[PDB]
């Protein structure tokens, strides 16, 4: 029959490991890298876009930041295309949330649901998990700023500051020493950029090769705002946080 | 791999065979039948010293005439234990009678070779086969009081007195001697603590091992720990008495 | 590299497909079988190995019926044969409910055909183990055919198989050429009662039964009977002179 | 419209001794005023000692017959051609007539 | 690893080696065929190969009669052949009863080259070794021909070769047409193209042919058909009073 | 039918409901509480067809229970509601319909305000300051339109309530046999043991 | 579609895929559970791979399946939040239909056929996670234990440890814990709980939390202090000697 | 029968590796040449057509294939797979999106249908992932012209001007060259065919080069006349003939 | 060699063969001994029950499918109640639907056709049992064998089993004689003893050990088991 063909993505290694998952993730490791570091007044996505050319239309491009809500967004590291599945069926899910109950769905529940997704293509179905680590930042009334991460195996977590993608052992090594929790958003953005440009394979951490976003609460307001930068907004901020 | 219904060179399923090996692992349980009775006795087997040794059910209740022990992979009889209840509860709803040991039997064999990954001749749908026997014990007005042995194989065979599981082998051997038609239930029950006792590595008392029986009178019911450890004793007596 | 025959429906790197191939084992290891088309219809022999005084005689008939006019017989798994004749009787019965006519014998040349080149489409299946010589009479005459388990198949003067396939090829030729204005019914009984005498030395240790039938427009009435009694009796001397 | 039951007429009696029984019907089978047979018998002898009739709608009546001497023939099957306790069948026959509650066998039937 | 070559994935190459092997067991049945356009008709010429006595020669073809107006011929087993042709007729009953107008033979095609490329896709259909001719005289096309092999290709011809052969015939009809610079036979009647067309078949392979030797199918306006053997040998004894 | 009424106070919302269960010709019962607490600050009344009435209600508890324990939060007085109008909405094109009349009565511990909700079989949900189902309007609005204001204390609220419930028992037809009145609040849902002579 | 038999049986009897299922539950953090006289006590490590979380959001081990019930777990993370809302499920269900809350036996022997099935089942792998699940009957005082494993064998407990380095934890509970006399007060289980973590732990104040359940739904997770100051009282008592 | 491959056919390898998506890019590399230029103006799509046989009629085969009246693709790779991908494509431009909208797809959003049709033959049941990759060019009133590549893992991304296929480092090299952001469809057309050029061994004619364009509308092509709203396709195929005159100011 | 073909059964050998087929014919071969023939008037069925220790009982071997037909089994004794069971359907229904009692004939092909079907797809497996059909119908006593390959013959006596061969010669040498005992059951009984006895080894017939069916003209499918057989011993 077809059992001959079937690799079995879904069975434990003779030490409990999940041979897919663990293998997912080294291709995760090879991703651009991802960074989120959340403030006491905001939180900051950084991102590094893997392989670009003088060509590439960077205005219209966006391979790592997405918005699914207005305020949750996620920084995305790993197979783009495996990615947007995902994103989308959380999309609807925050909808379906605010349909249901009339408010908009709190940050973890929308990231408990999406990790759940991935769970199962863990557990049955004999197919391959999604090649994908989530960094979320967003923020409800209920735990406000929160930041987590989610990925191939379907399991998540929260974070003050944190990395996926490659050379995350040293861009986290170095939150980890320039991280303090009275931060402010801004301090947070800087540290950002810092982290990435001493983590990059490049030679210059230029801005045609970000991507960034905050989830900061514009006090002449009362109310949260998400932000996608632009390129010029890019290039802007790397020249005042002194990286020219 | 290979067919999860698959045949040896020998003409036997490969994964029945292995099955049956699992068994052989379990804990012991052995049964003894007398126109008194049968007694169902059981190696309770605790794992450590806090495991509260009576949260241990090796020995259930199928209906008030029908009861049964199991080794091997005992977590795969739960749904077994399902069947049979609702086959005994069944049979009496729409023949307003008792299920006869034998047929409640069958019913329980029946589900033995419903496995695989898309056999042809219904839709057995389990992806592997059982991993635990069980001697089923009851009485009926029919043939009385029985004692079945079941197997994952889809076979069962009636007995006068069987062990299963780890210390079988010695215990049935022993069983061949002892066992003859004119036991008494008491006889029996003591008969089931001796060959406990020898097989068990463990120094029988009366919780590490439980005794259970059933009666046209009383029905199926589990010794408690007192009733047994009095029988113990009882037995530790007449046994140094020669 | 190899192992391009463990699996059905896999090409090996010349082009072929040795399950199909081992099928055909299967059927030249039976019985031996034949078909004669004759000028106003179809006779039908088969060889019946008698593996022992025990097989109560002239009762495990071969040959079989499909609707009212065509006639089946075939070498090698039997059990294959039935499941293929059952086939036809529904794919027949279909074809008459809506089209009134009886099926014509070419359409049903092509619904077995379809049916056994389907069983070598897929891995989940296994080819049919026998060849099948069958026709009949319909609106155009009589019709004789041969089907191989690749599904191949064609129209014959005259067709055996089996384990003395080649002594009734070489026999069938014979007639062919001894006969270039056709043969009757009534002489292609006779003749094939002989061929498959004579075709029985290449097996020539177990005793055997001889089983024919015939479909005459002028002798049957274009519906399908099996030779017996007298005319059967006779053709069985007509045999039994002319092998010695 | 389609009205799918019918009226077969009869009329059947059941009476228990103290160490026997009777079940006694007419054998009168009719539709509206005509008479379809003067002799097409409505008690039947199903096995075990045990007599049956539903008599009401004939089609309905034949059917459940027929499909509790079936339940006989396969209680002997399961359980070694024991003996079916007319207390036993009562309650087989039960299930049988609940089994169509919503579009029932159109009989009054006795055993 | 190395099952890559029994199912329809890539190999580390980018290829499908069942794909390819399919194209081998095109050429099983050892037989060429050739198809050329007219000024309003379209042949295809097709060798037949009947050496077992005890077969019927008349119930031995290749060539198909899909509808009305194609015609199909097919380089491979015949069980393979036959799934093909029901597939087709099928598809071409159904869109004229769907779409109001017979289906065109580039349309045909162009379906079963997409069933096919399928077989290429999915892993539990295997190709079908056989390479599918589709001619006819398309009611805004003209006369047609249009070939599918086991990869899912598909394209449109001015003529075409294929079988074992295939390559000395193509190159004949490439000479021919670099010659005349028009891409079809200048003849008014097909009894003429057919002619043109054995011809080339001779010419290439270097072989004679007797009325048995050959199948030919026509494609006109509104109608395709086949010759008989008699049809073909008024054929051959034609060509035969111009040598 | 029951009588299903509803009035937000200042700092809570009082809901009474009928306690008679009358079957055709006799009256089963004359202590029915016509009412499911969905979560500590959230109580839900109810009156309609005789099985679909409580399903429904058993069945909004339960799922409301579930969301708490798994998120371990307390969904808003207008979260729930909005959850029962989106499953009333859903019954209403099924095959059998829910026939459920629901008000909602919660106190919302974050906004620390109470809240009245109405919603009808069809999924017709309105936020009021007090309300009811059936018929019960007809008799009471005049003087809830009249006397309620929005500042009321729990007691006024209870008093223009007996108020009402006089003029239900003057002018109706039926013996609903009394209401059984319950207030949610800032500290959760109680009954008012004491109103058949309050 | 999917439904190749994942877990089936090799010559000598055994069921791989449900033992490489146990191997995941010996690499995650330790969970223990004692009960003490009037209730129940369960304890987690926390893992330091990496340390920079935020404690507030990040899920913690100790799960309420029903205002009386709760689960703890050793294993895979992802695996056990299939096995929490199944149980929760179940908890609701059983009081709309039986009107009546599940007992901790109960809620114990439906999680653990969950997994059981998950054994014999095609086209699934078991899950990768062994169960603590203690509280209280309703309207009972007498504290509930139980543990289930992948294989769906389960049994109650008087203590119990699964997770890494068990082994060392356990054999410490079984010769510091009397059946004759359990830990009558919390504050003296909570200890015991507290001196079985730290043999394995190594000093983590932050890396240690628990959770005390007393009848009639009394649950609460006690806080890093009160956490640290046990940690405190019993690092004297080694010294002191 | 029935399909019992219901297993992924492209998974993980201890590297991290996803295979068969990585020999499907490698049939891309094999695949004829093919090219995408974006003007201010509008945008430029090419390729050689390869005739597999001097017999075969390169007409009746395009590798350029519009989408939409404003969409139009091209590719590099297995032509049966961009085929069908092509009928899939102009399908689900409507059952998604004008269906709903009553209006076409803008170029990013049907690129991204496209992309998770891809995407899925990379993780569903048994199949194999796409063998070729896209260069889908269009124009939208809300973003203008857009130029955008789609690979056989479901990636796609925004181009000014690339290559993909045979010679695509070397191509890619001389558009960088002679790139710039303020260039005129007829440059892109110019520069396009000069590209081409270096990557075509033998003849190079409009008979040998298929190019297609999306730029202005056209209302001589639209079919019919009476509403001002509508006023014709933005994507055109440029003629044999045309192809021609202009490679004489080459 | 072997080893790559014999996985399941929907792959041939190199040389036409279906492995999982043959192991499952093997089952048989392993089972107890079982004989089978008929008169004209007769049909009968002997069987040697095996147990497994002197405490268990011994396995019933011969199986009621109706009042007119029966069978007998080596092998899987689960795969026998299966197949029994379908028989039993199958007289079942030629019954209620035509009220027609179901050819031994044709029960044979029946058997045959669903035999065949776990012996061509993908996932199931072959039965593991023979079986021996008798039966009195329209045309008189019959008697089948039936094995799992699917092959279903008509015969005048036969036997499968372990040692089966040695009743086999037995039949196939007594059958002029036997087969003529007509009118009288006792005997063609006595001459199926004696022709299962030629396969004995180990030990030799007793009264728990035998077991015995019969059907004919106007005899009903009946079992005997226990003192029932005593009068053959």
């Amino acid at each position: 029959g077809s059992r001959r063909y079937d690799s079995r993505t879904t069975i434990f290694s003779p030490e409990g490991r999940l041979y897919q998952v663990e293998y997912a993730l080294e291709s995760i490791s090879h991703a651009g890298t991802a960074i989120g570091i959340m403030a006491s007044d905001g939180i900051v996505l950084a991102a590094e876009r893997k392989v670009t050319s003088t060509l590439l239309e960077q205005d219209t491009s966006t391979e790592k930041l997405y918005k699914l809500n207005d305020k949750i967004a996620v920084a995305v590291a790993g197979l783009t295309a495996d990615a947007e599945i995902l994103i989308n069926t959380a999309r609807i899910h925050a909808q379906n949330y605010l349909k249901t109950y009339n408010e908009d769905i709190p940050v973890e529940i929308l990231v408990r649901r999406l990790s759940d997704i991935k769970q199962g293509y863990t557990q049955h179905g004999g197919l391959r998990p999604f090649g994908v680590s989530f960094i979320y930042a967003g923020y409800d009334d209920r735990y406000g700023y929160q930041l987590y991460t989610s990925n191939p195996s379907g399991n998540y977590t929260g974070w003050k500051a944190i990395s996926v993608g490659a050379n995350t052992s040293a861009a986290q090594t170095l939150l980890q020493m320039d991280y303090k929790d009275d931060m402010k958003v801004d301090d947070a953005i800087e540290l950002a950029l810092k982290t990435l440009s001493k983590t990059t394979d490049s030679s210059a951490l230029t801005y045609d090769r970000l991507e960034f976003a905050t989830i900061r609460k514009g006090a002449n307001d009362g109310e949260v705002y998400q932000k996608i930068f632009k390129p010029q907004e890019i290039k802007d901020i790397l020249v005042k946080t002194g990286i020219t | 791999d290979r067919g999860v219904s698959t045949f040896s060179p020998e003409g036997r399923l490969f994964q029945v065979e292995y099955s049956l090996e699992a068994i052989k692992l379990g804990s012991t349980a052995i049964g003894i039948a007398t126109k008194e009775g049968v007694v169902l006795g059981v190696e309770k087997r605790a794992t450590s010293p806090l495991l509260e040794s009576d949260s241990i059910e090796k020995i259930v209740e199928i209906d008030r005439h029908i009861g049964c022990a199991m080794s091997g992979l005992t977590a795969d009889a739960r749904s077994m234990i399902e069947h049979a209840r609702t086959a005994a509860v069944t049979h009496n709803l729409y023949y307003d009678e008792d299920i006869n040991v034998e047929s409640l039997t069958q019913s329980v064999c029946d589900l033995a070779l419903r496995f695989g990954e898309g056999a042809s001749g219904e839709e057995r749908l389990m992806s592997r086969p059982f991993g635990v026997a069980l001697l089923i014990a009851g009485h009926d007005a029919d043939d009385g009081y029985q004692l079945f042995h079941a197997e994952p194989s889809g076979t069962f065979y009636r007995y006068n007195a069987k062990a299963i599981g780890s210390g079988s082998e010695g215990a049935q051997a022993e069983l061949l001697n002892e066992w003859h038609s004119s036991l008494t239930l008491k006889e029996a029950e003591l008969l089931v603590l001796k060959i406990l006792k020898q097989v068990m590595e463990e120094k029988l008392d009366e919780n590490n091992a439980q005794l259970s029986c059933i009666t046209k009178q009383d029905g199926f019911k589990i010794y408690d720990n007192e009733k047994t450890a009095e029988l113990i004793k009882e037995l530790k007596e007449k046994e140094a008495a020669e | 590299g190899t192992g391009y025959d463990l699996s059905n429906s896999v090409f090996s790197p010349d082009g072929r497909n040795f399950q199909v191939e081992y099928a055909v084992k299967a059927v030249e290891n039976g019985t031996t079988s034949i078909g004669i088309k004759c000028n106003d219809g179809v006779v039908f022999a088969v060889e019946k190995l008698i593996t022992s005084k025990l097989l109560v005689p002239q009762k495990n008939v071969k040959i079989q019926v499909v609707d009212r006019h065509i006639g089946c017989v075939y070498s090698g798994l039997i059990p294959d044969g039935r499941h293929l004749v059952n086939r036809g009787r529904e794919e027949a019965a279909s074809f008459k409910k809506l089209y009134k006519t009886p099926i014509p014998i070419p359409a049903f040349a092509d619904r077995l055909g379809q049916y056994v080149q389907a069983h070598t489409l897929y891995n989940s299946v296994r080819p049919f183990g026998v060849s099948t010589i069958f026709g009949g009479v319909d609106k155009n005459g009589a019709h004789l055919y041969m089907l191989e388990p690749s599904g191949s198949y064609w129209g014959y003067k005259g067709a055996a198989t089996g384990k003395g396939r080649q002594s009734a090829k070489a026999e069938l030729e014979k007639l062919v050429d001894h006969h270039p204005e056709g043969l009757s019914a009534r002489e292609a009984v006779k003749q094939a009662a002989k061929i498959i005498y004579l075709a029985h030395e290449d097996n020539k240790e177990k005793d055997f039964e001889l089983e024919i039938s015939w479909c005459s427009l002028s002798e049957t009435n274009g519906l399908h009977k099996f030779v017996k009694g007298d005319l059967l009796q006779e053709a069985i001397d007509f045999a039994q002179k002319e092998i010695n | 419209q389609f009205n799918p039951y019918g009226d077969n007429g009869g009329t059947i009696l059941g009476i228990a001794g103290e160490d026997f029984a009777v079940l006694a019907g007419d054998t009168r089978n009719i539709t509206d005023y005509s008479i379809n047979s003067r002799y097409e018998p409505k008690v039947f002898d199903c096995g075990d000692n045990i007599v049956m009739s539903a008599n009401g709608f004939a089609a309905d009546g034949d059917a459940l017959v027929k499909r509790f001497k079936n339940s006989v023939k396969w209680y002997h099957f399961d359980h070694n051609d024991k003996k079916l306790s007319i207390n036993s069948a009562a309650r087989n026959i039960q299930h049988l007539l609940y089994g169509k509650r919503f579009f029932p066998y159109y009989v009054h039937t006795i055993i | 690893a190395g099952y890559d070559r029994h199912i329809t994935i890539f190999s580390p190459e980018g290829r499908l080696y069942q794909v390819e092997y399919a194209f081998k067991a095109t050429n099983q049945t050892n037989i060429n065929s050739l198809a050329v356009r007219g000024k309003d008709c379209t042949v295809v010429i097709s060798q037949k190969k009947v050496p077992d006595k005890l077969l019927d020669p008349t119930t031995v073809s290749y060539i198909f009669c899909i509808s009305r107006t194609i015609g199909m011929v097919v380089n491979g087993p015949i069980p393979d052949a036959r799934n093909a042709a029901l597939r087709a007729k099928a598809e071409a009953a159904e869109f004229r009863y769907k779409y109001g107008y017979d289906m065109p033979c580039d349309v045909l095609a162009k379906r079963m080259a997409n069933l096919s490329q399928i077989y290429t896709q999915r892993a539990y259909m295997r190709p079908l070794g056989v390479i599918l001719t589709f001619v006819s005289v398309d009611e805004e096309l003209g006369p047609s021909i249009y070939k599918t092999d086991p990869a899912g290709y598909y394209v449109g011809y001015k003529a075409t070769a294929t079988g074992p052969k295939q390559q000395e015939i193509t190159t004949n009809l490439e000479n021919h047409f670099k010659k005349s610079k028009i891409d079809h036979i200048n003849e008014e009647s097909w009894e003429k193209v057919v002619e043109f067309a054995i011809t080339h078949m001779i010419d290439a392979l270097g072989t004679e042919f007797s009325k048995n030797d050959l199948e030919v199918g026509v494609a006109t306006k509104d109608k395709f058909f086949t010759l008989s053997a008699e049809n073909i040998e008024e054929r051959l004894v034609a060509i035969a009073e111009q040598d | 039918m029951d009588i299903i009424l509803g009035i937000r106070v200042q700092d809570s919302v009082i809901l009474a409901s009928s306690k008679a269960v009358t079957r055709g010709i006799s009256v089963l019962k004359d202590s029915d509480d016509k009412t499911r607490q969905l979560s500590p600050h959230t109580l839900m009344s109810f009156a309609g067809e005789a099985g679909d009435t409580v399903q429904f209600a058993e069945y909004i508890q339960a799922n409301i229970q579930l969301y708490s324990i798994r998120e371990d939060y307390e969904l808003s007085p207008q979260a729930v509601s909005s959850f029962v109008r989106q499953e009333l909405a859903k019954s209403i094109r099924s095959r059998r319909p829910y026939q459920v009349n629901v008000l909602i009565g919660g106190y919302d511990k974050k906004k620390n305000k109470p809240e009245l909700y109405q919603i009808d079989y069809l999924g017709t949900k309105v936020e009021l300051p007090y309300g009811a189902h059936g018929y019960s309007g007809f008799y009471t609005f005049s003087l809830l339109d009249h006397h309620y204001r929005p500042d009321m204390t729990t007691e006024e609220g209870l008093d223009l309530l007996k108020l009402c419930v006089q003029e239900l028992e003057k002018r109706m037809p039926m013996d609903f046999k009394g209401v059984i009145v319950k207030i949610v609040d800032k500290d959760g849902i109680r009954q008012v043991d004491d109103f058949q002579a309050q | 579609g999917y439904d190749r038999a994942l877990s089936i049986f090799s010559p000598d009897g055994h069921i791989f895929q449900v033992e490489y299922a146990l191997e995941a539950v010996k690499r995650g953090t330790c969970a223990v559970g004692v009960k003490g006289k009037n209730c129940v006590v369960l304890g987690c490590e926390r893992r330091s791979t990496l340390k920079l979380q935020d404690t507030r959001i990040t899920p913690s081990k100790v799960s309420k399946i029903d205002s009386h019930v709760v689960l703890s777990f050793s294993g895979l993370n992802a695996d056990s939040r299939i096995l929490i809302e199944k149980a929760r499920v179940e908890a609701q269900s059983h009081r709309l239909t039986l009107e009546d809350p599940v007992t901790v036996e109960y809620l114990t022997r439906y999680v653990a056929g969950v997994q059981q099935r998950y054994t014999q089942s095609g086209g699934v792998r078991p899950f990768g996670v062994s169960t603590l699940i203690a509280g209280f009957d309703p309207r009972d005082d007498e504290p509930k234990l139980y543990q289930t494993e992948p294989s769906g064998i389960y049994s109650s407990w008087s203590a119990q440890t699964i997770g890494r380095n068990s082994k060392t934890v356990r054999e410490f509970l079984e010769k510091n814990y009397d059946r004759k006399e359990p830990p009558a007060t919390v504050e003296e289980c909570v200890k015991l709980t507290v001196r079985s973590l730290l043999e394995v732990v190594q000093t983590g104040a932050k890396n240690i939390e628990i959770t005390v359940v007393k009848p009639d739904s009394d649950i609460v997770a006690l806080s890093s202090e009160e956490i640290n100051q046990y940690v405190t009282q019993i690092e004297q008592e080694k010294q002191e000697q | 029968m029935t399909d019992r491959y219901s297993f992924s056919l492209t998974t993980f390898s201890p590297s991290g590796k996803l295979g068969q998506i990585d020999y499907a890019l490698t049939a891309v590399k094999q695949g004829v040449t093919s090219l995408g230029i974006k003007a201010t103006n509008g945008v430029v799509i090419a390729t050689e057509k390869k005739s597999s046989s001097p017999l075969a009629m390169s007409e009746t085969l395009s590798k350029v294939s519009l989408l939409t009246p404003d969409i139009g693709a091209v590719y590099s790779g297995m032509g049966p797979d961009y085929r069908v991908l092509v009928d899939k494509s102009r399908k689900v431009a409507h059952t998604s999106y004008k269906r709903i909208y009553g209006e076409y797809p803008p170029t990013k959003l049907l690129v991204s249908e496209v992309a998770k049709i891809m995407q899925e033959a990379t993780q569903s049941g048994g199949v194999r992932p796409f063998g070729v990759s896209l260069l889908i060019a269009g124009h939208d009133e809300f973003n203008g012209f857009s130029l955008y590549q789609v690979d056989p893992s479901g990636s796609y991304f925004p181009w000014k001007a690339t290559a993909i296929g045979k010679g695509s480092v070397a191509a890619k090299t001389f558009l960088e060259k002679r790139w710039n952001d303020e260039l005129e469809l007829e440059d892109a057309i110019h520069i396009a065919l000069l590209t081409l050029k270096e990557s075509v061994e033998g003849e190079f004619n409009g008979d040998t080069i298929e190019l297609a364009i999306i730029g202005d509308e056209n209302p001589d092509l639209l079919g019919y006349t009476g509403i001002p709203t509508d006023k014709g396709p933005r994507f055109r195929k440029l003629t044999s003939q045309e192809i021609n005159d202009r490679l004489e100011a080459l | 060699f072997r080893n790559n073909y014999d996985g399941d059964t929907v792959t041939f050998s190199p040389t036409g063969r279906l492995f999982q087929v043959e192991y499952a014919l093997e089952a048989i071969k392993q089972g107890s001994v079982t004989v089978g023939l008929r008169s004209n008037t007769h049909a009968v069925l002997v069987a040697l029950k095996r147990n497994a220790d002197e405490l268990s009982s011994y396995q019933k071997k011969i199986i009621k499918c109706d009042e007119h037909m029966g069978l007998s089994l080596a092998g899987l004794a689960p795969d026998a109640r299966v197949l029994s069971n379908y028989l039993r359907q199958q007289c079942n229904y030629s019954s209620l639907v035509f009220n027609r009692k179901l050819a031994v004939e044709r029960a044979g092909h029946l058997l045959c056709d669903k035999a065949q079907k776990n012996t061509q797809s993908y996932g199931g497996r072959p039965y593991g049992v023979g079986l021996l059909i008798i039966g009195y119908d329209k045309s008189g006593a019959h008697l089948l064998e039936f094995q799992p390959s699917g092959n279903v013959t008509e015969l005048y006596g036969t036997a499968i089993g372990a040692r089966s061969q040695g009743a086999k010669t037995y039949l196939e040498r007594t059958l002029d004689t036997f087969i003529k005992i007509d009118g009288n059951p006792d005997e063609l009984i006595k001459a199926g003893v004696e022709a299962i006895s030629q396969s004995l080894r180990d030990e030799s017939l007793t009264v728990d050990n035998l077991s015995i069916a019969i059907v004919g003209k106007d005899t009903p499918f009946t079992i005997y088991d226990g003192e029932a057989v005593a009068k053959y011993i």
